[PDB]
């Protein structure tokens, strides 16, 4: 705060403006970023290593623009699935391709990012997004003849009840809460799930910076 | 050979190059933005391979795409410019390089998804050269391109290797075959579209029971789905209700896959012994994509040669379509729907000709208003200087 | 102290003395030291039974959704202790251990009918 | 669980696997 | 494994002397 005799400190200013250019003049090109050794699994510009679990998809695989730079538009209306979608639903869930900007630095042109609007679980997003994980090694493409067979969706109904006892203290409060007003209706004190709905875990994040309103 | 001939390919093409420019300008510019870091119009490249004289130039050129394809504007090559490298490439040796760039593909990023597939296709049939015609139309396939019926002038191509074909087959090869029957064949006018669909699907089928379901789908546009061999069988099934199989390489093909499949069944030590490589890194990295309800295709055996025994007794029987020759009679069809399909793509492939031009123009007036612009400023700033 | 982030939560803060452990339910920011300065005391958990056999929780039911109501998490064993009251569905973790002890409970009753053969 | 599910997770997890488990007991028995 | 092309010499001494 503030007393009388407080020092001016100059190099404070100096070390941000300093550390902001060396880090958007350094700012790393995600062709080496994401580089994977695939002996060691181990990421050499973070030395980081990759999660028993991921090492069979990562072999076995193919990341997004693997699949996207020998296709003639760099896929452009192009249907996308991902292999771990395709294991749990059994719905359709697939990537529709707006946007795609390639990085250039790659000598083989595998690392970029991308753009679209989603189908998860038959359902359909209406608007355009920039899609998640894509250096990840799951990505399938879907051919033009099957396109239309993946597309297709048998829509089923919801059947989880709408509404669900409270828990067994929860209720008495509420119970006797209304006797002490002198509302004598019997009618069970129900709870509303409708606004409880959440996506499953797979349901892929939006990476776009929130607009405060 | 009819479309090429009756075409017109090198007068529209001798009609087209309007720009007037030099390539050791293009050349020093182009360089100049590299060497600085900074973006390249697509124009610069179109003009440069437009102004192609010799071999050395068409060196230069493939290396100028290249480190074009690796700058920011990737994705800004217009059709036109990829136009020009191919006709370029037509007049010096046409057989050598573009197929080079198209085998390349993802570093040069031509990526010709067009009627000019067709034209290179041509430009190959006048002048005999198959291998390169069968990888070019590998290519095309894999780049799934068929709106046009370049497939027939493919399926054509094919049915002919596919006559070519005494050989023995390796993994790779069994699959390139399949998918060049099954995504070129889409042809619902005939029954040599129907049954090299069928030839395809009962290829693939033996790579599936033979390795595995991953080496199919593995980089081609097929569908990790198991049943082929089913869908196949389906297309003989659309025969109670339809005309016509051709149906003989149906027979000899889908006789070849029984075969092997029954003779795989009481022969254990004869067929499966001839994979040694690593039996415990094959046994601790092995990962199965199938589920324990889904029913392997291995189980299925007794149904399958049931079917391709009814269903073939049927067939003959029913819609008489044996075919004495594949090759022949797919030669006779595609070379007869032909010339009214010529006569289709030339009225569409004009329109797109005088658009590029259209573009073109439009592009070279933003460069000068631009330029303009820039001087105008320029002047501006250094006839009456004020800065901070 | 000021810190980057972090949220409200609910909590137990371990008073007691070595070998008799106390707990003291809290809302407090989730960056602060476990024992250390909170928001505001919701509750007490004794985990040793008393001389009637009982362990006695005391929740401050009004104040404990007031806080879950702007949005504060649960620690497991609040969640455990809410849910054992019945101001809470069981935590399905409770359910689950439940039944893996009655696994337990069982093939200890086959062994120990196979050892008296 | 329905036999398709259960064979779903026997694909994700396969090999780091574990002796699959029936019901629970109804009631649990002493010593 | 793919190599690049080389690097070109693109020069023409009839138009600049
Ligand atoms: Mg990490
Ligand atoms: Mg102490």
């Amino acid at each position: 705060m503030a007393r009388k005799k407080v020092r001016p400190r100059l190099i404070a200013e100096l070390a941000r403006r300093v550390r902001a250019l060396r880090e958007q003049r350094e700012r790393p090109r995600d062709s080496q970023r994401y580089a994977l050794d695939y002996e060691t699994m181990m990421r050499p510009h973070s030395g980081n290593r990759l999660p028993m679990r991921a090492w069979a998809d990562v072999r076995h695989e193919s990341r997004l623009l693997q699949l996207l730079n020998r296709l003639p538009l760099f896929g452009l209306g192009r249907l996308v699935t991902r292999k771990s979608w395709l294991w749990q639903h059994d719905e359709p869930c697939y990537w529709r391709l707006t946007r795609v900007r390639p990085d250039y630095a790659a000598e083989n042109l595998d690392h970029g990012k991308a753009w679209g609007i989603l189908t998860f679980k038959g359902k359909t997003e209406s608007e355009a997004r920039e899609i998640e994980q894509v250096m990840y090694h799951d990505w399938r493409l879907v051919p033009k003849h099957e396109e239309e067979a993946f597309t297709a969706f048998t829509l089923v109904p919801e059947d989880t009840p709408l509404s669900v006892p409270y828990p067994p203290l929860l209720r008495a409060m509420i119970l006797a809460q209304r006797q002490k007003y002198g509302d004598t209706s019997t009618e069970e004190p129900m709870l509303n799930l409708e606004r409880a709905r959440i996506d499953p875990w797979d349901y892929p994040a939006k990476l776009e910076a929130k607009t405060k309103t | 050979c009819l479309l090429s001939a009756a075409y017109v390919d090198s007068h529209k093409w001798e009609a087209r190059d309007k720009e007037d420019c030099h390539l050791a300008d293009l050349a020093s510019l182009m360089d100049k933005t590299y060497e600085r870091k900074l973006p390249v119009s697509s124009l610069t490249i179109s003009r440069f391979v437009d102004n192609i004289a010799s071999r050395e130039d068409i060196d230069h050129a493939e290396y100028y795409l290249y480190k074009f394809r690796h700058s920011p504007n990737c994705w800004y090559l217009r059709d036109w410019t990829i136009h020009t490298w191919i006709r370029q490439c037509l007049k010096y040796g046409a057989q050598d390089k573009a197929l080079y760039t198209l085998k390349n593909k993802v570093q040069y990023g031509i990526f010709p998804d067009n009627y000019t597939f067709n034209l290179l296709m041509d430009y190959f049939i006048k002048k005999e050269n198959y291998k390169d015609a069968l990888s070019v139309v590998f290519e095309i396939m894999m780049q799934e391109a068929f709106e046009v019926p370049s497939t027939q002038l493919l399926s054509l191509y094919v049915l002919y290797h596919c006559l070519a074909e005494k050989t023995d087959l390796s993994w790779e090869e069994e699959r390139n075959f399949g998918a060049s029957l099954l995504l070129p064949g889409l042809k619902q006018k005939n029954s040599v579209g129907l049954s090299s669909q069928l030839y395809g699907y009962a290829l693939l089928g033996k790579v599936e029971l033979q390795q595995g379901l991953r080496a199919v789908y593995c980089n081609m546009p097929l569908l990790w789905q198991p049943g082929y061999l089913h869908r196949a069988l389906q297309v003989m099934e659309k025969v109670a209700s339809s005309p016509e199989d051709g149906q003989l390489c149906g027979e000899a093909l889908d006789v070849l896959d029984r075969v092997l499949k029954a003779v795989t069944a009481p022969a254990q030590g004869t067929s499966e012994e001839q994979p040694q490589e690593g039996e415990e890194s094959q046994r601790s990295e092995e990962l199965v994509e199938q589920l324990d309800v889904e029913e392997t295709e291995q189980s299925k055996l007794p149904q399958y040669l049931e079917r391709f025994e009814a269903l073939r007794s049927k067939l003959q029987a029913l819609g008489k379509v044996e075919s004495e020759s594949l090759l022949t009679l797919s030669t006779q069809l595609a070379k007869a729907q032909l010339p009214t399909c010529e006569a289709e793509d030339i009225a569409v492939y004009e329109q797109r000709l005088q658009q590029w031009h259209g573009e073109r123009v439009r592009l070279i007036q933003r460069e000068q208003e631009q330029r303009e612009r820039a001087r105008q400023d320029y002047e501006a700033r250094r006839a009456a200087k004020a800065s901070a | 102290r000021a810190y980057r982030g972090g949220h409200l939560t609910i909590r137990l803060a371990l008073g007691g003395c070595t070998n008799r452990p106390f707990y003291r339910i809290v809302a407090a920011h989730s960056k602060c030291p476990r024992d250390g300065r909170f928001v505001e005391q919701l509750g007490s958990y004794d985990p040793l039974p008393n001389s009637h056999g009982e362990k006695l929780v005391a929740l401050n039911f009004d104040r404990i959704r007031h806080w879950i109501g702007c949005g504060a998490h649960l620690s497991k064993p609040v969640e455990k202790l809410l849910g054992l009251s019945g101001f809470y569905p069981l935590h399905p973790m409770m359910i689950t251990n439940a039944e893996r002890l009655r696994r337990k409970r069982a093939r200890e009753v086959l062994l120990a009918s196979q050892k008296t053969d | 669980p329905p036999e398709r599910e259960l064979s779903r997770l026997r694909r994700l997890y396969q090999g780091r696997l574990r002796e699959e488990s029936g019901p629970p007991p109804e009631l649990m028995p002493e010593v | 494994a793919f190599q690049p092309p080389p690097k070109p010499v693109i020069v023409d001494k009839r138009r600049p002397q």
